[PDB]
């Protein structure tokens, strides 16, 4: 059992609705792909550039290390408590979809803290932090995008997956039932008007005769 | 001549209802979806259509007419709020600019404001032509206010908080009738002009 | 008067307003998953389901007055905000929720 | 959304001690434990990478940028292959006295099947 | 009287069926996917109503049977059985959790193992209420004990290689004959209780 | 001949193909966004307006010819640069640029 009269005006809409939502997802999946291409060179090249950048400060730092003549590292990670260069959460909308962005914030709490009181010996201490406080922007500003292309490759996946789902489910269940309740109500609407045609020659040869 | 029409012959689209709508000069939309939401008579835009609203417009413009420009933004608002309601339902939305988001605020609050209606009150079913022109002129000038300060640079939710008052007056006074004043137009409307465009200009900024 | 209240319609308006905007949320959200529901279609869709298995599921030979259909109407339409509706005065639906 | 603002550094003890003396993290008080992981060449344990970038990545929800070194992420490469998810987001970064090579990301793995 | 119907040109809205059906007050389905699967005929509440199903599993749930539990669950989950189907054909398998895929194999096995009729060594015997209790009992306890199981912390493929043996014993039950060791409960269907406890006690720990 | 030019069909094809455009971009700028829109997007969808509001709009006693619609024509595409044109000549394209 299914309805036979009015369902080709409701599966029109549907299937317009489809129709449509097809290409808008194709376009959405086209841009998202395009916007993940550039985001996937622009993580291989951010991160090679923040790899030999963070390499060069990690060669200094160790260069100053080594120069020094002491561990400053072990009373540098017990001096730490806080925190001076950090992020802040954020959406933007690109391409149709919520992306994460790191918005870098400098506060003047965390100054260069008392741990080099060598004489001389604190200046290679003072500038290799001074080298690495710059050094530090360009790996965080450049690491930030992968936020960002995680979530376009996740979402990616499953616009690929509804714009082939919409456009493979949409259109033959409404175009074969609208095909076949067209086909049902034409023989059933030309039916009465045949057997009426039928009914009054019967009666006009059943009046002529005697 | 305000004739009722009902498709009995087994389709929308029968001869009955196809003839009495070819012969007919003026359009009045009624859905069963639309009506379900409290909104009855829900009207279509794209199926109404009146051919006396050029004759109309010499007299009733000559006398005090606006309905023309707010009625033409009134029907593309609300075609592009059909439009983006079922471009948002059909793709899935997951951002939504200020601009559409804008008209479909207006759109909503004209359908709700003027879709709205019942048949058994005069309070929240009678309204002048003054008082409807004045408060879709009110309604345009608010879209087109939120409009243009959209386009200088601002948020959606800075728009509306921006607004405030205004749309909650504006949506809020439909309910009212004729009581005061020596004529149909009413002081309540002619100081929302002055309220919405300090609030228009202090949203933009 | 005197066997049923007056707010009786308002509430089936948007009761009714919230099964159609339920079965349009469930159907749009059917064809695509969870990203064209918004915040109402869902609470609609709760309430489509809620007030499918709480209203219509009753016995055979059970009987209750107006007052308590409009009790449990009351009761079960309460899971959408004062924010989002709009079939209803602000008066009654203050004094009543 | 604004829900997170620490950075975890996963590195050795030259580029954790350049990146804490420029400041990137700090030990937070409300959780009593550092943001850090101090890594040694042939001292330190597997399970202790694995374990600090396990409570790191699932035992908190604070953090806002995650760096590992590959070399160290690839002993422990099959636990930092198990996480997908951008919060907090994971950033492959060439350790310090190795090469850099681009098949050690495990984001870029993922990203680049099905394109 | 059991008559059964067919349409003229290949739909079922023609007026035998829609007489018959109408005019009849117990109705058995019948699936065309299913029918292809070899399980011909395969319905369980899609397509099958009975108005003396109350009546009925009430008279013969009075001593031996208790029908009714396991039939209104199992019911529910068939019915919940095409929804999970067509959110998994639909979305995909990715937002359904386990007890979706626990619910779908249940109902895989339930209505291959209740609706199959044709066996692959012989044909099926007659079976009783009292024989398909147990195999109705074993199913809910086997979709009890995996959705319980996989709130403790348990894999969907450890719990269905963890079934094993069930579901080949359960498919070749039917081509037995009865009152092998008793009418009403039978022997081979009180290991699957115990089995799907050691096996649900393992997958826990 | 001696009535029409030469250019109405390349100009006519380019007025079609950038409506067409226009109309697949102002559909696709909603879902993409504002900052998320191509750059020729953003000028077909001016120009679908412009060409809707410009050559499409008239009035109910507002005569028009070929050289006029051809005029209308080359100043509503006049927006479009050169290299986003190649239905028409380069000497009835830069004549009447």
């Amino acid at each position: 059992v299914f309805p036979t009269r009015m369902t080709l005006g409701l599966m029109k809409t549907k299937l317009k609705g489809a129709n449509q939502g097809y290409s808008l997802l194709k376009r959405k999946s086209e841009a998202l792909t395009k916007r993940f291409r550039d985001i996937t060179k622009r993580i291989d090249d951010a991160k090679q550039k923040m790899g030999r950048v963070m390499q060069t400060a990690a060669f200094s730092l160790a260069e100053v290390s080594y120069a020094t003549g002491e561990n400053i590292g072990y009373q540098v990670q017990e001096s730490v408590s806080t925190a001076r260069f950090k992020v802040r959460a954020r959406q933007e909308n690109v391409s149709g979809v919520y992306l994460s962005q790191f918005e870098s914030y400098i506060d003047p709490e965390i100054n260069d803290f008392r741990l080099t009181g060598l004489g001389r010996g604190g200046q290679q201490v003072q500038r290799a932090k001074e080298i690495y406080s710059r050094a530090v922007e360009t790996l965080v500003e450049l690491a930030s995008l992968q936020t960002a292309f995680i979530i376009l490759d996740e979402v990616i996946k499953v616009t690929n997956r509804r714009v082939n789902a919409i456009e493979h489910v949409i259109i033959p269940r409404t175009e074969n039932t609208i095909a076949y309740i067209n086909s049902e109500l034409d023989e059933l609407d030309r039916e009465e008007f045949y057997r009426l045609k039928k009914v009054q020659e019967k009666k006009q040869n059943e009046t002529a005769k005697l | 001549i305000v004739a009722a029409v009902s498709p009995a012959g087994g389709d929308f689209s029968d001869p009955v209802t196809t003839a009495t709508l070819g012969i007919t000069q003026v359009f009045w939309g009624l859905d069963k979806k639309l009506a379900q939401r409290k909104h009855f008579p829900s009207i279509n835009t794209s199926v109404s259509y009146s051919k006396y609203t050029n004759v109309l417009n010499k007299f009733y413009d000559s006398n005090y007419p606006e309905f023309p420009v707010l009625r033409d933004r009134m029907k593309e608002i609300l075609s592009n709020a059909e439009e983006l309601e079922q471009v948002v339902q059909l793709v899935g939305k997951s951002a939504l600019s200020d601009s559409d988001k804008i008209t479909l605020d207006v759109a909503t609050l004209i359908k709700e404001d003027f879709l709205q209606q019942n048949g058994y009150s005069t309070y929240d079913a009678f309204c002048p032509i003054w008082k409807t022109f004045d408060m879709m002129r009110a309604f345009i000038s608010y879209h087109d206010e939120a409009q243009k300060a959209v386009a200088n640079g601002a948020n959606w939710s800075k728009l509306a908080d921006s607004t405030g008052d205004v749309k909650h007056a504006v949506s809020s006074s439909k309910f009212f009738e004729p009581s005061r004043g020596e004529k149909e137009v009413h002081g309540e409307f002619e100081k929302l002009l002055s309220t919405m465009q300090e609030r228009f200009a202090e949203s933009t900024d | 008067e005197g066997m049923t209240r007056k707010d009786h319609g308002d509430v089936s308006n948007q009761l009714y307003a919230k099964y159609a905007i339920g079965k349009d949320a469930a159907a749009m959200k059917a064809v695509v998953g969870e990203e064209a529901l918004s915040i109402e279609d869902k609470l609609s869709l709760e309430f489509l389901e809620k007030f499918e298995k709480t209203f219509i599921t009753q016995g055979a030979y059970e009987d209750r007055t107006v007052f308590e259909s409009l009790d449990q109407a009351w009761s079960l339409l309460r899971i959408y905000p004062k924010e989002m509706l709009n079939r209803i005065s602000p008066k009654i639906l203050d004094e009543f929720y | 959304a604004e829900k997170r603002t620490l950075i975890a550094v996963i590195a050795d003890e030259d580029t954790t001690t350049g990146l804490l003396l420029a400041g990137i993290g700090q030990i937070t008080p409300e959780t009593q434990e550092k943001n850090f992981f101090v890594y040694q060449e042939g001292k330190t344990t597997k399970e202790e990478i694995t374990d600090k970038f396990n409570h790191f990545t699932e035992e908190r929800d604070d953090i806002a940028i995650l760096l590992i070194n590959q070399h160290i992420a690839e002993n422990i490469r099959a636990r930092v292959d198990s996480f997908t998810n951008a919060f907090p987001a994971i950033l492959e970064i060439p350790s310090k006295d190795h090469p850099y090579d681009p098949e050690k990301d495990s984001v870029l793995k993922r990203v680049r099947k099905l394109f």
